[PDB]
């Protein structure tokens, strides 16, 4: 899958390839976060 | 933020005494008896539950 | 890998030797200091931790009347085994007297 | 005088006061501070237990941070018998059947579909919104399902609020319980607190009557000094001076600070061991006595290794 | 003197959130300003450390010497790489992708936010 980015306001998983302008494709909002996916990171319980 | 699992000074498990503390306080107990009737005897443990501001109900309002 | 260093004082003087016990603190260093001082053949027995960043103790033992100072230290250890063994045997047989009074009281 | 072993084995006695689950109170007549403190300091730091060390996260979408969640899982008591397990030799990430235990805290929060009318209560709106420790699934590896029955390897308290969730948020981690002593990190200690106190004595050097006995009756703790009627007057007699907090309140009143001699009884310690639940409390005092013997045996083995003679 | 076990149980544990607004035109300017974040396929420097867009993962720990972000010059195809040149160890908390004030900015602004643990050590003043 491509990378998934979440808008700040309406929270839609808008995929952004690195070419097109960056905006939410529903409400046009300009700041978009990034989704957290499965991968392994080891933290110690100390 | 959220209640610590162990008391800081001497490590009594006090993390399992928070919801049953709010339950005693809604049932019109006082805080001198809602810390007595949970088994918190030393004032280093009664410090941990009396003085605790559960700052995660305010923090979860900003939810996606 | 070692756990015990004997340091003679002047090489020939085996009456004064400072036992440097590795991986220790005031748990065994103060229980041994109580037992070696219960020997009349010991003029002086004191311990110190080296530095709290380290975990080894010094343990000075020095005797009178010409004993090498490992014999109050073997007697220092065996007479603590014989104390913890007796504390264990009077503890495990006093818990059982408590359990068998909690059972046979109104049950 | 010297160490008469038959003076010790005649005057020593242990008197157990209270022992329910996860608590113990006993006396020790005739042991000195340098042994009783060794028992106390072996309970707090030498008796080994099991606790979480590594945490392998996938999708901590929660509000509790990835670091703080691992530290919060470290402090949760595991109800595994420590004596069954071994220390990890250093550098193994995946321990064997004998070294490590495993768990898996896999909780996903979702909205409650039904019975969600005009309410803002979280129990009626959300499912799995308070991640308790009863959400931990023991994942036995090797042949550990055969050594322990169904329901032995387990978190102790099963009410400890780990995280708190809202819908869309997920915790999918994996744990690795290890073995350690209570001084390598404080999460391995078996005991809430282990302590002692000398039994106080209180000695009425003067017979006090009347209202001065009631004034004496309230300086000490409730239950120490009792006021009894003997033909019209109210004289005071002590009764169980174990109850006294030793707060020195009688040395504030002026006329009555010279009638009682508040001191302590030497070598009459009153322990109290409160376990966190990993082992029963009278098994933790046994495996704290048996550690000081091991510390003696290791140095006797080293003395046998130095001098062959 | 602070108790050691009490320090180990959670006494005054903290965090410090080093956020860093990264812009590919206010800093990196050589030619034509067509710099978007991206990885060139066949680059071993970004294998499993940076994501397929050139930004690091969320939750991924960073240490001194890790690839920090990578940006793909769109006109030639030659992707670069920038490394995490801080001393401390940190965890990428979230990454926000900022556009311009119109809504038509190209994918070249970002603001990485990093947790740094910062527990009480020797020399921390109370
Ligand atoms: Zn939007
Ligand atoms: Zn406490």
């Amino acid at each position: 899958q491509p990378m998934i980015y979440i808008c700040g306001e309406c929270h839609t998983e808008n995929e952004i390839k690195s070419r097109d302008p960056i905006r939410c494709r529903e409400c046009g909002y300009r700041i978009m976060y990034k989704k957290r996916t499965k991968r392994l990171v080891v933290f110690d319980a100390r | 933020m959220i209640i610590p699992v162990r008391c800081f000074t001497c490590g009594k498990i006090v993390g399992n005494k928070w919801e049953a503390y709010l339950g005693l306080l809604q049932a019109e107990y006082t805080e001198g008896d809602a810390l007595d009737a949970l088994g918190l005897k030393r004032y280093c443990c009664r410090r941990m539950l009396l003085a605790h501001v559960d700052l995660i109900e305010k923090l979860l309002n900003y939810a996606p | 890998k070692t756990a015990l260093e004997m340091v003679q004082a002047a090489g020939t003087d085996r009456h004064c030797v400072t036992f440097v016990l590795h991986e220790e603190d005031h748990t065994l260093g103060n229980s041994l200091r109580y037992m070696i001082m219960k020997n009349p053949e010991v003029e002086f027995c004191g311990y110190t931790t080296t530095h709290p960043s380290e975990s080894k103790i010094n343990l000075r033992i020095q005797t009178r009347g010409t004993l090498p100072a490992v014999e109050p230290f073997q007697r220092g250890l065996n007479e603590l085994m014989n104390v913890c063994q007796h504390v264990l045997d009077k503890f495990e047989a006093s818990i059982k007297d408590y359990k068998d009074q909690k059972a046979s009281r109104n049950e | 005088d010297a160490w008469d072993q038959d003076r010790f084995e005649k005057n020593f006695r242990v008197d157990v006061v209270h022992m329910d689950e996860n608590s113990l109170e006993f006396d020790m007549v005739g042991i000195d501070a340098a042994i009783a403190n060794a028992f106390r300091r072996i309970l707090l730091a030498e008796v080994p237990t099991m606790a979480v060390e590594k945490v392998l996260v996938y999708n901590n979408t929660s509000i509790v941070q990835d670091e703080i969640l691992a530290h919060r899982l470290g402090l949760i008591p595991i109800h595994a018998d420590p004596r069954l397990f071994e220390y990890r030799n250093q550098g193994d990430e995946e321990g064997t059947e004998i070294d490590t235990l495993q768990f898996r805290l896999q909780v996903r929060c979702t909205r409650n579909p039904h019975a969600a009318k005009d309410s803002s209560d979280p129990n009626e709106l959300y499912v799995n919104h308070k991640v308790y420790t009863r959400h931990m699934t023991w994942i036995p590896l090797g042949n550990q399902a055969d050594l322990f029955p169904e329901g032995t390897i387990r978190p102790v308290h099963d009410d400890i609020l780990i995280a708190q969730l809202r819908p869309g948020q997920e915790i999918d981690l994996l744990m690795h319980c290890v073995k350690g002593i209570g001084k390598d990190h404080a999460k391995f200690s078996p005991v809430a607190t282990a302590s002692y106190r000398l039994l106080p004595d209180i000695t009425l050097l003067e017979p006090v009557e009347g209202e001065a006995a009631e004034e004496l009756s309230r300086c000490f703790s409730p239950g120490v000094i009792e006021v009894q009627e003997v033909q019209g007057k109210k004289v005071a007699r002590v009764a169980n001076p174990r109850l006294d907090t030793f707060s020195r309140e009688i040395f504030r009143n002026e006329k009555l600070k010279k009638v009682v001699r508040l001191a302590r009884v030497r070598d009459h310690y009153i322990f109290s061991v409160e376990s966190t639940g990993v082992l029963p409390p009278d098994v933790l005092v046994s495996e704290a006595i048996k550690v000081l013997m091991g510390k003696c045996r290791r140095f006797l083995d080293e003395l046998d290794a130095v001098q062959m003679d | 003197i602070v108790n050691k076990a009490s320090w180990e149980r959670g006494f005054a544990h903290g965090s410090v959130y080093k956020s860093e607004f990264i812009d590919l035109s206010e800093k990196i300017k050589q030619g034509d300003s067509s710099l978007v974040f991206g990885i060139k396929p066949g680059d071993p420097r970004v294998l499993q450390k940076l994501d397929d867009d050139g930004l690091p993962f969320i939750g991924a720990k960073l240490q001194y010497g890790d690839p920090y972000y990578s940006y793909l010059n769109l006109n030639t195809g030659e992707s670069f790489v920038m490394y995490y040149k801080s001393k401390e160890n940190c965890v990428v908390d979230n990454i926000k992708v900022c556009s311009n004030d119109t809504g038509s900015g190209k994918f070249k602004c970002v603001c990485i936010t990093m947790r740094v643990p910062r527990n009480p050590t020797i020399g921390d003043k109370f």
